[PDB]
């Protein structure tokens, strides 16, 4: 997208995700991040939304194809699901790329560097997710080592009301659930954000309160189904 | 279990 | 897919349907037609739903998008309402390709023949949604001799209520309403086909009456809506 | 007006 202006860029990200063309948002919003200009709150926004979109869509079909690989257990059903893992597999790198040239290292303030170590630990997870062979633990541990930094800043720098820092516990915790096999974290980091939180609220406006809310309900709902 | 939906801008 | 096997396209197809990856079961089922053996029941409908889904994310993308270039009315809802367009009119070609070479030719039983003329039909009306210049009459022409030659074969070949037969009519009568301007047209046609239909119930089964009922209803919904 | 829907197998 070299021959777009960045502003067209963004209008166009904007247009398909009301066309809910996806694919193409998220090749408008890296084309954006390209242009080598730090994001705004809102061109993250549209940045996560699009790729999470994507790849939303390739993990829902390897889920589909896994569960009928491992219930046929011809190559077709194990050569189709690799083919949509390897394109997954891409996505989630195109992302980690864009993090790391040059996101993070430009991200000074703390809701932007938050933002991007919370994507940096969420695709490194969807990669855990069809990972097996000798990659996986060290894929396991970039995830984590991604959203402990986030976790880190967003504890000093963050009121606990803040929806990104909120967001960030609720990934966390599910990576603790299922990718790093420890229910008993992933419960005590849920528990521990929605309290913290509850006690914050009464600072808070009413469009603030609303936002905060939403996603403490989120944790409630992991915590109901984990307990 | 439910990651943020983040799906909608 | 000219290095894979007809029977693992068709067997990866069905699993593309399953995992909604509907570009991905168009892919395959492009490459089972351009292996040049004529198409069976079921893999006729195999071709049908990957392109209808593919064609239907497009025209549902660019109705949002010239409704909002309608109500402007810089460069860009145009520009990207000319992509999204193009890309459209890109698989309608394949389709109509597909059924040119060479799969219209060599169908010779009146389920196949009225299947793939009605096809035609189709991808011409999804090329004159969009169509303004020069052959947006020719377009249309070429629909609605798609169409008739359907019609005419389906009158002879086929009972009043044999589902091709009344899809075929039903989006004939859409034709007529949304694209040649002729609502009577439409509404006399859809009543006929429901009323021959009706006529002919007894002589089905349970299973076959369930199948053609189902159409009825489509027809009495539309015919609802314009009277 | 609804044409076939014709999206399931
Ligand atoms: C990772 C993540 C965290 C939180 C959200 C979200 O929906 N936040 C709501 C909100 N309220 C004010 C501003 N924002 C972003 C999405 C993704
Ligand atoms: C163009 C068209 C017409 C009809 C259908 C449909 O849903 N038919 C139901 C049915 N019952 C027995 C066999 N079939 C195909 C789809 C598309
Ligand atoms: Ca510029
Ligand atoms: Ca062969
Ligand atoms: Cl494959
Ligand atoms: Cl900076
Ligand atoms: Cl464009
Ligand atoms: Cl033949």
């Amino acid at each position: 997208m070299g021959s777009m202006e960045r502003a067209s860029l963004i209008q166009k990200a904007k247009l398909a995700e009301q066309a809910e063309r996806y694919e193409d948002m998220a090749a408008f919003m890296k084309g954006a991040v390209e242009k080598g200009e730090e994001l705004s709150c809102e061109e993250r926004n549209l940045l996560s939304v699009a790729y999470k979109n994507v790849v939303g869509g390739q993990r829902a079909a390897w889920r589909v194809l896994s569960s009928i690989e491992q219930k046929s257990n011809g190559p077709e059903v194990r050569e189709y699901r690799e083919k949509v893992e390897t394109e997954l597999q891409g996505v989630c790198d195109t992302v980690l790329g864009l993090l790391d040239s040059h996101l993070i290292k430009e991200a000074g303030d703390a809701e932007s560097r938050v933002f991007y170590l919370k994507m940096k630990g969420d695709y490194y997870r969807y990669l855990a997710e069809v990972a097996t062979g000798d990659d996986k633990k060290r894929i396991i541990d970039s995830a984590r080592s991604a959203y402990q930094e986030a976790m880190d800043i967003s504890k000093k720098e963050m009121p606990p009301t803040n929806p990104i820092r909120l967001g960030l516990a609720l990934n966390f915790s599910v990576f603790h659930y299922e990718i790093a096999n420890s229910p008993e974290e992933a419960i005590s980091l849920a528990k521990t954000t929605f309290d913290e939180a509850m006690a914050d609220l009464h600072t808070l406006s009413e469009d603030s309160y609303k936002d905060s809310t939403l996603i403490m309900q989120l944790l409630r709902d992991n915590l109901t189904l984990w307990t | 279990a439910g990651s943020i939906p983040g799906r909608r801008s």
